[PDB]
């Protein structure tokens, strides 16, 4: 709203990506106060370009701003994996009005698939003593951020009591997700073993867990 | 030494008022506020130049935003009143120019950390902390994995540290999960050498500020 | 580590007597001393803090004094409910330490025991073992001899005795002698007698019963 | 009313670890230090450490340093203490204790006031190989004033809680200390003297509770009519 | 999908027979008859025990018998011996260019003679002391079960700093072994009467002491 | 005489490429590779039939695994690129069928010894070897290999001429992130003065070779 920034630009390493930010004459076209911010998920925005073409102290030369008519454009020249972030544009819309863009999720293409690293934790004695149980399945360091979780009771699927998070980008540019299976102590102690299966890009990773008596 | 430190992790019932502070360190001409709804984009809120006395509001926040500053303390406050569910967002400070150069670039150089203001009717809950114990499955590689489960808390956020912050190597605090119940849950794992499993004690510290809940939990292997 | 020595380690006084206990510290703590009164089975109860201050709810008959390395704890008139073990504690320097304890007993007039016998229950006989119980209720002093006679034959190495702590009201004792036999050995004989000899008894008291009545 | 309730008595094999709980009620939990005190059977009291209920700062005694860990949960207003690498000497009763709040002197000197006003009920930790076993309750029937009782045989570990008429009878109740039998199991008797007139009028129930085995047995003591 | 679930812990008793399961789907184990069972002792390479639904290779005892039922393969070990205490993995055909292994089953043989730990304590070397360092070495071998606790005493008093104790590992002779190193300075070494390593195992304790040598 | 000899004990920085070789001795139809992370389970990597020219990869290793073979040398190579901390594991060869019978049983008959590939940023640190002398009928001598990285280190006695009663204890990962181990040998006390006892420590990642004589201490 208020600006048109294409949500999903993508690029490849070494190549150049041009992200657009389209306004009107009264906001982007008329005046030369345009800014480009880069924001990694979970972190605060960082200034990359201000006043259309000005790189602040500490920004690599790869990021180059420009403007044409009613469209500002940020060009990333030396694309690296680290550049995978959300890019917002801001502009002067008049005295006492500053307008931001919708954001562009820049995806760098080249990257090698990473298999998901899975760790399965059984319920704690403290939790079992409270007439509850929860299996924890933690998935880290995979790419792309698309996994599917399945729970098996000895062999058979369990579709009830599962809560799986949406994959989110880590600091190391890979993705992480968690999945919790809430169960009763009866169900826990009445089965041979439970298993968390994570499917990623056709491959699968299984982790099993059994009670200790 | 030009950092902006933002206070607060406040939770407010709809219709109430929230006040967020930014402490400026080093030289700072003017400080602006920018809010970001969870999952959504950035939107501008207002700007203040304490050395000049002017303040700005976005049109949508007319009558709701009050931006003040106290120079004695060097801090800048922003108050939003008549809160609703639409306001639940993260609020950032922003530097607009150094202590000199009365110019405004409209590019915000240094940003504070997140200040999450959750506006909800629903009552806060507070977490239940459980230890996730290692096994030969996780330990036999010379490196074992310990963890803490922070279950059934509301609202965000919760802070999980290890050994009162004295353990940072190999700490991975997973993002929260929104359950069907509308409550959050997360896990925090740490990779530690197996050799230290018997020598050193490993405590996880969970802090939920909205409920003033502080829980220590000892993670030991189950015998 | 500050050492505390308590004098005496045990004591016996009559009702209404004035009692005095001493706590000596290896170092100087001005008044950082407290007195606790731990009753049998219960937790410790704070009576005196700062070595001279009576805790809210404590009778006026209790007092404490002393400084430096020497402290005293005094009871004006010893009441029957005062029987306990008294400890001293310091908090001048970590770590906190406690005295050895002073087991205080009452000197009472000689009282004779009430003697009861209990044959083994019909329920217990179902299980193979039989337990015959002899009860000596409300006597003094603590000394008492209990002999088991099965068909006027002395049993030995088959009985166990249990003695209660001094009663907080009448300052008496009670004793339980349990004789455990096998059902086979139990049905072998007819007359089961408990013979009690005590100071307060002119002649040995015998409480007997015939099996199956 | 201030109240400190500790967790049930436990038995643990030598070398294992025990965790004792202490739940506070009837005062703002996060405003006082919590201390732990251990007492071996027949021995005296021995200090273990202090924990700060607010921040979690902890100070253990040199004797227990490295083997004891104190934990705190503000939401439930509880304090945990864990002792690891148990030996035969660790068989003891564990108390929590709260002292009053530390005050500042007129001069501004931090004056600690470490006297224990409120205590828990105590948690017995039996350090033993021996398997837990549930008790068997048997009636001791009577033939001016007569005496009846209950026999709690073959239980492990200590202790058992014996009440009469759900606690409605305390006058003249004698619960004997436990006796360690040759079989390595405990046995106990609880007697009460009542007037013979009430032998037919009032019913006498004894309630035995062995928490380590989750055993609760009520038993009505009725005279055996021959 | 198309993974394998093998229950982590199977245990048995000598002479008895244990059945270890390996559950797949129709696409891997149910549909085709290419299943393999490998036995691996800790620290050793895997060895093939079964190479088809049911086929013993040359050198595998007849005790090990493979089978299949629906989507579940099963390895049956007859006449259980102490040697059979190992990790058993199952592998199956998941498609052209796809081979899937299982989680593994740690088979425990039940006849267990508890064994006291054999402890050896080594003081620091002259060369190490001449390098302004010192290390006490406490080596524990031939104990069962694999659960020991190590304590270090300075003359009488415990030392909790500078200790590095390994996790118990299974030996070739089915017993367990562990090591524990105490890193110290030459000052600390030569300033005490004697150091001691205590190993507690199943209530029992074994102490070894060591003292400096001078002339 | 159908043994598979696996070379290498290599250490590689994250992102680099490792190449492991398997020498086939006797007849071997096809050789497969299987990796096992420390403490974790087995996972399949790929298979090659040098007599046919085909190679396989698991889907997870698409673009990362290259399995080649040179028939002149009779060896088979497997190259894994873009290494990460997840790849740190032991890599085994496996025989898939005898030199005849073009069938594949999918059971791996003969396995090579371990090839440990440790992937880490941290610089290699090479050991410090010290002699553990026996004090006062069967005595124990030893060698202490302290503060080395990464695994593995090979400890032999008298250039391999002493194997009876040799127990090389597993390594310990210290708080410092360095490894340490001890190697003990049980010997009759009578031989303490007649025979010399040398321990040979070899750390290939650092090209460090240390001999050490273990004797009882003097005055």
């Amino acid at each position: 709203s208020a600006l048109t920034q294409p949500p999903s630009a993508s690029g490849s390493p070494g190549q150049s990506v041009t992200i657009s930010c389209t306004g009107t004459s009264s906001d982007v076209g008329g005046y030369n106060y345009v800014s480009w911010y880069q924001q990694h998920p979970g972190k605060a925005p960082k200034l990359m370009i201000y006043e259309v073409n000005k790189r602040p102290s500490g920004v690599p030369d790869r990021f180059s701003g420009s403007k044409s008519g009613n469209t500002a454009s940020l060009t990333v020249s030396g694309l690296q994996a680290e550049d995978e972030a959300d890019y917002y544009c801001s502009s002067y819309a008049g005295s006492n009005n500053l307008v931001f863009g919708g954001g562009t999720k820049l995806t760098v293409l080249g990257q090698p698939k990473a298999a998901p690293s899975v760790t399965l934790f059984p319920p704690s004695s403290e939790e079992l003593q409270a007439n509850k149980a929860t299996l924890v399945c933690l998935i880290s360091d995979f790419y792309p951020g698309a996994v599917t979780v399945a729970w098996k009771a000895d062999s058979s699927p369990v579709k009830a009591g599962v809560e799986t998070t949406t994959p989110s980008k880590q600091s190391n540019n890979k993705y992480a997700a968690s999945s919790y299976l809430s169960l009763t102590p009866e169900q826990w102690k009445s089965h041979r073993s439970y298993s968390c299966q994570v499917t990623h890009e056709g491959s699968t990773v299984e982790k099993t867990v059994a009670p200790t008596e | 030494q030009v950092q902006l430190v933002q206070s607060g992790a406040e939770v407010k019932k709809p219709g109430s008022s929230v006040k967020v502070s930014c402490k400026a360190s080093g030289g700072t001409f003017g400080i602006s506020w920018v809010r970001q709804a969870p999952g959504q984009g950035l939107e501008w809120m207002g700007r203040i130049i304490p050395i000049l006395g002017t303040a700005n509001h976005a049109q949508k926040f007319q009558g709701r935003v009050t931006i003040t500053a106290d120079k004695s303390t060097g801090t800048v406050y922003m108050e939003l009143s008549s809160l609703r569910s639409e306001d639940t967002a993260v609020y950032y400070c922003a530097r607009d120019g150094d202590s000199g150069s009365y110019y405004e670039t409209l590019g915000f150089d240094y940003w504070g950390q997140g200040t999450l203001v959750t506006v909800s009717s629903a009552s806060t809950k507070g977490p239940s902390v459980f230890p996730l114990a290692p096994s030969s499955k996780s330990t036999s590689g010379g490196t074992a994995a310990l963890g803490c489960l922070v279950k059934d808390y509301f609202p965000e956020p919760v802070t999980v540290s290890w050994n009162s912050g004295a353990l940072t190597s190999g700490v991975h605090t997973f993002p929260a999960v929104l359950q069907s119940s509308g409550l959050y849950s997360l896990s925090s794992v740490v990779t530690v050498p197996s050799s230290s499993l018997g020598t050193q004690t490993y405590i996880c510290n969970v802090n939920h500020k909205p409920s003033n809940t502080k829980v220590d939990k000892k993670v030991e292997p189950k015998s | 580590d500050i050492q505390l020595t308590q004098s005496p380690s045990s004591l016996s006084a009559s009702v209404g007597d004035r009692v005095t206990i001493t706590c000596q510290a290896s170092q100087d703590i001005s008044n950082y001393l407290n007195w606790y009164q731990q009753r049998p089975g219960k937790a410790p109860k704070l009576l005196i803090y700062d070595a001279s201050n009576l805790e809210t709810g404590v009778p006026s008959r209790f007092s404490g004094s002393g400084s430096g390395t020497d402290f005293t704890f005094t009871i004006s008139s010893l009441q029957p409910e005062d029987i306990a073990t008294y400890y001293c504690q310091q908090y001048d320097n970590p770590p906190l330490t406690f005295g050895g304890g002073t087991k205080l007993e009452i000197k009472r007039t000689v009282a004779a025991p009430s003697v009861f016998i209990f044959p083994p229950s019909d329920e217990q006989l179902k299980s193979g073992t039989a337990s015959v119980v002899c009860l000596l209720n409300n006597f003094y002093p603590r000394e008492a001899k209990v002999q088991w006679k099965v068909d006027n034959a002395l049993q030995s190495g088959n009985s166990q005795e249990s003695v209660t702590e001094q009663d907080s009201k009448d300052s008496t004792y009670s004793l339980s002698s349990t004789l455990t036999l096998s059902k086979a050995d139990y049905e072998k004989h007819k007359v089961y007698a408990c013979e009690v000899t005590h100071q307060g008894l002119s002649s040995p008291v015998t409480k007997s019963f015939n099996r199956g009545e």
